[PDB]
């Protein structure tokens, strides 16, 4: 994907709930610093739900395709209230964007 | 299906393209068509809905309208790209267009509006809702546009997206945490969230004291204080797909009060 368009759809979808900065803080969602290739349910300080926390799917750039897409209907139980990037040119802009976060 | 006067195929992936450079002109997109259409009363049978009357004044100065300039300015430059397609269809297609775009339902377009002439067939002032105000006068307004309680329901669930500029209404914020996203979000934070008084807001609104940052307006949650509307909150906030649905065909039902005879348009 495009970095730049990446970064700019992460402001207007994601910001109210993710912070993306290096040590940032958590709110609504998990900091995402360092996401990619991570297993779900480990951020430092952020309390998940039961679905997020016992999941067995780690963030590769083909998983948080599908995840994206329907975060509901792919982890059920989920309390992300996203109702998703249907276009994949976004999908894959967003998913660039997240792996330049170290 | 039937093959417009006009390029849909080229047009719906420019309205697409538009919005991602400011993705703040979907939600905005979906409240000019709801107002164009909102007018209408089905009992006096005028208001001249679905024909973009807003264009013109007294429509276009009335105090719901505000703020409504700037969706209908962004069209304007389509409208010279796209001379076939009238304004009040183009509108629709607009709203529906942003409506999938954020990941709602993909409402099928029905193309055959015919744009008001002046501002001579507009309908008188205070039409539009009221935020305000309770189910008493949101019941009212939804029975003279001739919806029942069901479909009234489904239809404020757009409030899942967007947010309130003081300079437009007096209230102020977003009502979920992506307002650049459509889904039943709207009816879980309603149920979710403990709404207590916002001090830091002159009009009356309510904030989830969990962060502060969304809001609920009064006529938001009398759907939860009036007995039928409570059980269209608690199915939608379940069932996010029979909330898509049940939009798709009250939102298509919407803008297309006081049209006749209109085409099929070709999927996709
Ligand atoms: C609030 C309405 C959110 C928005 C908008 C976005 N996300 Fe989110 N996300 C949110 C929560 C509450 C959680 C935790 C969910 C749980 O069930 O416990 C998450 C989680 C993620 C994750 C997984 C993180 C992990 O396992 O440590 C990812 C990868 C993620 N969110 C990505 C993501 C993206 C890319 C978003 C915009 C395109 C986005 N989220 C928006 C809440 C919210
Ligand atoms: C009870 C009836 C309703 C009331 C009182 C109401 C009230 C309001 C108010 C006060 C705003 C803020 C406007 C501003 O400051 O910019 C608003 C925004 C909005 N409303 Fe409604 N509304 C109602 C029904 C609807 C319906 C039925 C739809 C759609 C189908 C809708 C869609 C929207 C959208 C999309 C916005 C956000 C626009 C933006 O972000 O720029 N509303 N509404
Ligand atoms: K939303
Ligand atoms: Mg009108």
């Amino acid at each position: 994907g495009d970095v730049e368009r990446g970064e700019k759809l992460f402001k207007g979808r994601a910001a109210q709930c993710h912070t993306a900065t290096k040590g940032g803080s958590n709110g609504v969602g998990p900091n995402l610093f360092g996401i990619v290739n991570r297993p779900s349910g480990k951020v430092e300080g952020f309390t998940y739900s039961k679905a997020n926390a016992e999941s067995g799917v780690i963030w590769t750039p083909e998983v948080l395709d599908v995840y994206l897409e329907n975060p509901k209907k792919f982890m059920p139980g989920t309390k992300m209230s996203f109702a998703g990037i249907k276009k994949p040119q976004e999908r894959a802009d967003v998913i660039a964007y997240l792996e330049t976060l170290k | 299906s039937e093959e417009p006067p006009f390029d849909i195929r080229a047009l719906r992936a420019d309205i697409e393209d538009m919005i991602s450079e400011k993705l703040e002109l979907g939600p905005s997109l979906i409240r000019l068509a709801w107002h164009e259409a909102a007018s209408y009363d089905c009992f006096k049978k005028d208001g001249s809905p679905n024909s973009a009357s807003m264009r013109f004044k007294p429509e276009c100065l009335y105090a719901g309208n505000k703020g409504l300039d700037i969706p209908r300015k962004a069209l304007e430059t389509l409208k010279k790209k796209y001379p076939q397609i009238s304004y009040a269809d183009l509108w629709v297609l607009a709203a529906y267009v942003a409506i999938e775009y954020m990941g709602g339902p993909t409402i099928p377009f029905c193309w055959g509006r015919v744009d008001a002439k002046d501002g001579s067939v507009c309908g008188p002032d205070g039409r539009l809702p009221d935020g305000s105000k309770t189910q008493s006068h949101v019941r009212e307004v939804f029975r003279r546009l001739g919806f029942n309680d069901q479909e009234t329901v489904a239809l404020i669930g757009a409030h899942t997206c967007g947010e309130c500029h003081i300079e437009f209404s007096g209230y102020h914020g977003p009502w979920t945490h992506d307002k650049n996203g459509f889904d039943n979000s709207f009816f879980t934070q309603l149920l979710d969230e403990d709404w207590v008084l916002n001090p830091k807001v002159e009009q009356m609104q309510l904030m989830d004291r969990a962060t502060t940052k969304l809001m609920m307006l009064p006529s938001d949650v009398c759907l939860l204080l009036d007995p039928s509307y409570r059980k269209y909150v608690e199915l939608y906030a379940k069932d996010n797909d029979r909330f898509n649905k049940d939009f798709a065909n009250a939102f298509k039902k919407l803008t297309e009060l006081g049209t006749r005879n209109l085409h099929k348009a070709p999927a996709s």
